[PDB]
């Protein structure tokens, strides 16, 4: 049975193939004193903790090798020498780096077999559809990827650094402003808790922020503190994730997530924009705030043609839609012989990756 | 990636002018009965093949693959991939088609001789 791992930039989504949920999901850091995943977090004397996979692509293969060795021993508690192991990879991945998967699986863990998907591509899938905009915004990185008919259209490919991590640095700034001082690993973590319990998007913002400040008691929720103290929190639940549609306010220069979807659909092929259109999906943490589907929505028919018809899917599970379309795909009667074996790999060398993983 | 070697379904695909649908069957692709072509259960996802033989030996390819408002997640993501990797089978050349329930194009209505059907229950989800 083969093993399903999600390399993100934050969390690891890890898993059995078949399964219709993510076993094991841990962050993907290390904690220098080396302490991987949650221990790195709650051990105090800790010098620095490293994200090898800081914005999707992975820079430190030690690192990432260490984290492997977490997820199969520690966490799945399998052993990788009888499993075929699926992973994933961002867009656009370097292909030095796609020979550095596939050398360290076959030879640091004596892997039988190993494949590497695309993220988008499995998010498309386990929505049921071979073309679409995957909007996939997660911890360190978005990504915004056309495909059709089951290929990405790499010419066409956004990336941005701006995600989730930012959304909760955001959320510490804003309570800042109050007096309050988030700064420790474990306060840090209490802001991103915060963050995804009361975080909702303004359909229109101008105007939510007009009740926060007339109206506060229709805004406002209160927090319970790991303490049992409860703080307020009001136009922050709004005002943080409107840093994805309008990034300046993060001070980023990058544009807000439906101009960069718009960006993206306009350099693909006019005669398949209607389908881009029709099927946009939201994949990853960072698209699970509450009406983001609407607001998006709004965006893109606003910036569309007139009559454009204009589609968001949010998949209740997308989250982890990567790691679900990873178990589909690896479950398949056909994907039987399009694992990369150790075999070939001595057959052929790393290169193999390139022609059997595309 | 690469095309699909030695299930026994894909050495069938496309080889003359016709029309062969299959349903997604714990992660398989399972070939329907030519007495239920087209009558769709509605828990279930299929995938269809429309080869046209031009009169000059060509062969044009359409796959629709076809999600009942009922079908699990593990059926209708397998009909997408299944989709693609018969498209890959066949070089590429293949038009795909989504077919939701109730929502089917046309152009698949028309290939059934006397329209689509559906009927409730299905196979069990592989999950
Ligand atoms: N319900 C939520 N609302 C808003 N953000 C969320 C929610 N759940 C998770 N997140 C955020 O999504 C990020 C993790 O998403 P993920 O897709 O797993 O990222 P990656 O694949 O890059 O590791 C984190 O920044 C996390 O705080
Ligand atoms: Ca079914
Ligand atoms: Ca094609
Ligand atoms: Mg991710």
């Amino acid at each position: 049975i083969a093993l399903v791992v999600d390399n993100g930039s934050g969390m690891v989504k890890s898993g059995l193939a078949g399964d219709d949920a993510p076993k094991c999901v841990f962050p993907s850091i290390i904690g220098i004193p080396c302490y991987v995943g949650d221990e790195a977090q709650n051990k105090r004397g800790i010098l620095t903790l490293k994200y090898p996979i800081e914005h999707g692509i992975v820079t430190n293969w030690d690192d990432m090798e260490k984290i492997w060795r977490h997820t199969f021993f520690n966490e799945l508690r399998v052993s990788p020498e009888e499993h075929p192991v699926l992973l994933t990879e961002a867009p656009l991945n370097p292909k030095t780096n796609r020979e550095k998967m596939t050398q360290i699986m076959f030879e640091s863990f004596d892997v039988p077999a190993m494949y590497v998907s695309i993220q988008a591509i499995l998010s498309l899938y386990a929505s049921g559809r071979t073309t679409g905009i995957v909007l996939d915004s997660g911890d360190g990185v978005t990504h915004t990827v056309p495909i059709y008919e089951g290929y990405v259209l790499p010419h066409a490919i956004n990336r941005t650094d701006m995600a989730g991590r930012d959304l909760t640095y955001y959320m510490m700034k804003l309570f800042t402003e109050r007096g309050y001082t988030f700064t420790t690993t474990a306060e840090r973590e209490i802001v991103r808790d915060i963050k995804e319990k009361l975080c909702y998007i303004a359909l229109d913002y101008d105007e939510e922020l007009k009740k926060s400040e007339e109206r506060t008691e229709e805004v406002e929720e209160m927090y319970e503190l790991p303490d049992g103290n409860l703080i307020t929190v009001g136009s922050e639940r709004f005002r943080c994730p409107e840093a994805l549609f309008n990034p300046s306010l993060i001070g980023r220069e990058c544009p807000g997530l439906h101009i960069t979807a718009y960006q993206s659909i306009m350099k693909c092929d006019i005669d398949i924009r209607k389908e881009l259109y029709n099927n946009i999906v939201l994949s990853g943490g960072t698209t699970m705030y509450n009406y983001i589907g609407e607001r998006l929505t709004n965006e893109m028919t606003s910036l569309a043609p007139p009559s454009m018809k204009i589609k968001v899917i949010a998949p209740p599970e997308r989250k982890y839609s990567v790691w679900i379309g990873g178990s589909i795909l690896s479950s398949l009667s056909t994907f039987q012989k399009m694992w990369i074996t150790k075999e070939e790999y001595d057959e052929s060398g790393p290169s193999i990756v390139h022609r059997k993983c595309f | 990636g690469p095309m699909v070697v030695e299930h026994p379904e894909f050495l069938k695909a496309g080889k003359e002018p016709g029309l062969q649908i299959w349903r997604v069957e714990k992660f398989d692709l399972v070939p329907v009965p030519p007495n239920l072509y087209g009558d769709f259960f509605t828990g279930d996802a299929y995938v269809i093949l429309k080869t046209v033989q031009l009169a000059n030996g060509n062969l044009q390819y359409d796959l629709h693959y076809w999600l009942g408002n009922e079908c699990s997640q593990d059926e209708s993501g397998a009909a997408a991939i299944f989709t693609v990797q018969l498209d890959d089978y066949l070089n590429g050349r293949a038009v795909q088609h989504r077919e939701v329930q109730g929502f089917e194009s046309s152009t698949f209505s028309g290939y059934f001789k006397s329209g689509l059907k559906y009927k409730k229950g299905g196979v069990a989800s592989g999950f």
